[PDB]
């Protein structure tokens, strides 16, 4: 009578012109219970905007096989999904968030096994801008974007999406999960750690620990182990946990992390001879928990903390006396370590080579420049906006009946 | 900044034109621009992203990373030795020329803010200029130079009204 491929291409136009848009996400997820590619060729000559919304469902089906159809020519599938996001974009993306988020997840899984996952970064960076109304929103697509920066070592696209805080996730028909809230804060903390941004890394790793749970998990275990190494660089002791934190961290994660709790005890004594013995002792624990490289930053942080500690007590210490407390073996190694802190901006000092000593002065900044007043006015613009957003959410709860 | 616009326009073409493996000449532009901004963190991570089959086939990428190796260690006499050794005649030459000026400018802001009594014998190895040329340029600026010791001594209403009605009502 007629081909079955023609009766499954005109059904996507009735649900897109009516008020009910929930059934549209279910029709494109099954594609008429067919596993072919003839539906993509019919959406071109009979498409409203460009390829309508049935183009993403056919490409998402082929990604489940995790293989190529015929011959090494898998580049025709990565370029087809790029034209739909840039040119076609899409208007009904707010209702079909189940298939829109699952398409980016299946695309990244098929890009790592073949070649290098590099094209997926530029594709996911455009779909995340359509769901955000210039207010920095969060969704399952934003959680997958941070995972692409972990494999492909390039923290450049992760700057405009992480420099501004995010709030109020995009919800309409269900597009988030509890596993996405823990994997986003864990992957986001690794970016601020390498970028020398310990002020934002401490806050990102704290949200993944305060989340309650029922048992133990791999994400919650790696979040508490990195919380000690980050807090040991800024201060000298680990910060306490809030009252609404999970009880599993203080009953199950705490006894299992005995190798990280003993590291903060020796750091308070400020002794480089005793800290080196804990690295070779706990070397088996740092390798089985993929925590290599994070503990190396704490070794150089003790030497920088001893120099800043002598600034409060002493004033103009000699070059030979500074190599005994900090233990640098010779006065020649002391002049090279203090020069690294000047370029980074951790402390301001002056080397007096004419007398063989070094001076330790404070920062002569009274904060009276006109640029400081503009920073306060710019920071106050975000406080008046956060209070206005909380007033709209408070009126919504008052409308709904409660106990 | 003028050089900051070239880095933003180069990363957009890296995640759009190639489908998996990029091209050697583009990798040399991102690594050279990261070295000028004194950002060793993004430059080290970008070097690890390049597959080993590209570094072993393209010898021009090895000369760029050789100059960046001394930047992580922060060795001033080790920068000018790696620049005049391996160069590319394409798009890296106009970028590598600006890297030599950033090295001399970095030592000017570091010695004058940490070395109040730098030695004239060691100051020539930090800016690249010889000993006969380093003691001459410092006298025209304002820095002193001792003798018989070789010592150099370097160094609103619209916003207020909005907060009134916001806090009151």
């Amino acid at each position: 009578m007629a081909s079955a491929l023609e009766q499954f291409v005109n059904s996507v136009r009735q649900l897109s012109a009516q008020g009910q848009m929930t059934q549209l996400c279910e029709l494109i997820n099954k594609s008429g219970e067919l596993l072919a590619k003839n539906l993509s060729h019919l959406d071109t000559v009979l498409g409203a905007l460009d390829v309508q919304e049935h183009s993403l469902g056919v490409l998402a089906v082929l990604f489940v096989k995790f293989s190529m159809p015929s011959v090494p020519d898998f580049e025709t599938l990565f370029s087809q999904v790029q034209l739909f996001i840039s040119t076609c974009n899409g208007e009904h993306i707010r209702y079909a968030t189940d298939t829109f988020a699952g398409l980016c997840h299946q695309l990244t899984n098929a890009l790592v096994e073949r070649k290098q996952p590099l094209r997926g970064i530029g594709i996911l960076k455009q779909a995340i801008d359509k769901m955000q109304m210039n207010t920095n929103q969060l969704t399952s697509i934003h959680a997958d974007l941070c995972q692409l920066c972990l494999l492909a070592k390039c923290f450049k696209p992760a700057l405009p999406y992480l420099d501004v805080d995010m709030m109020d996730i995009c919800k309409e028909n269900g597009a988030y999960d509890a596993k996405h809230f823990l994997c986003y804060y864990y992957y986001g903390g690794m970016i601020y750690t390498g970028l020398k941004n310990f002020e934002r890394a401490l806050y990102f790793y704290e949200q993944a620990i305060t989340t309650p749970a029922m048992a133990v998990s791999h994400i919650m275990l790696e979040s508490y182990k990195k919380y000690i190494l980050v807090s040991l660089i800024l201060l000298g002791k680990v910060q306490q946990l809030p009252k609404y934190t999970s009880q599993i961290v203080g009953r199950f994660i705490k006894p299992l992390s005995n190798a990280y709790h003993e590291l903060a005890q020796v750091y308070s004594t400020n002794n480089p001879s005793e800290l080196r013995n804990l690295v070779n002792k706990h070397s088996e624990t740092f390798t089985r928990d993929n925590n290599m490289g994070l503990v190396k930053q704490c070794l150089s942080s003790l030497y920088k903390k001893n120099i800043q500690r002598l600034t409060k007590t002493f004033l103009t210490l000699s070059l030979q006396d500074m190599a005994s407390r900090v233990q640098l073996s010779g006065p020649q190694e002391a002049e090279k370590y203090v020069l690294h802190m000047i370029e980074d901006g951790e402390i301001f000092a002056s080397i007096n080579q004419k007398d063989g000593m070094v001076s330790f002065h404070d920062n002569p900044e009274k904060y009276n420049n006109p640029a400081m007043l503009h920073n306060i006015d710019q920071e106050m613009l975000k406080c008046i906006e956060l209070d206005e957003r909380l007033k709209a959410m408070d009126q919504e709860i008052t409308v709904n009946p409660q106990f | 900044f003028s050089f900051k616009k070239l880095l933003d326009q180069c990363e957009n073409q890296e995640l759009e034109a190639p489908g998996g493996i990029a091209t050697p000449p583009v990798y040399g532009q991102l690594l050279a621009l990261y070295l000028l901004h004194n950002d060793m963190n993004n430059a080290r991570y970008l070097w690890k992203r390049i597959p080993p089959a590209i570094k072993s086939a393209n010898s021009e990428l090895g000369g760029i990373w050789s100059v960046g190796q001394r930047i992580w260690q922060r060795d001033f006499p080790g920068i000018y030795t790696t620049i005049n050794a391996h160069q590319w005649s394409e798009t890296v030459q106009p970028i590598m020329e600006a890297l030599r000026d950033a090295t001399r400018r970095r030592a000017f802001a570091l010695v004058s803010q940490a070395y109040t009594s730098i030695i004239a014998d060691d100051f020539a190895a930090f800016v690249g200029l010889p000993v006969e040329e380093a003691v001459k340029g410092i006298l025209e600026q304002g820095w002193q130079a001792d003798s018989t010791t070789r010592m150099v001594l370097p160094r609103q209403l619209a916003r207020l009204t909005d907060y009134v009605a916001f806090l009151e009502n």
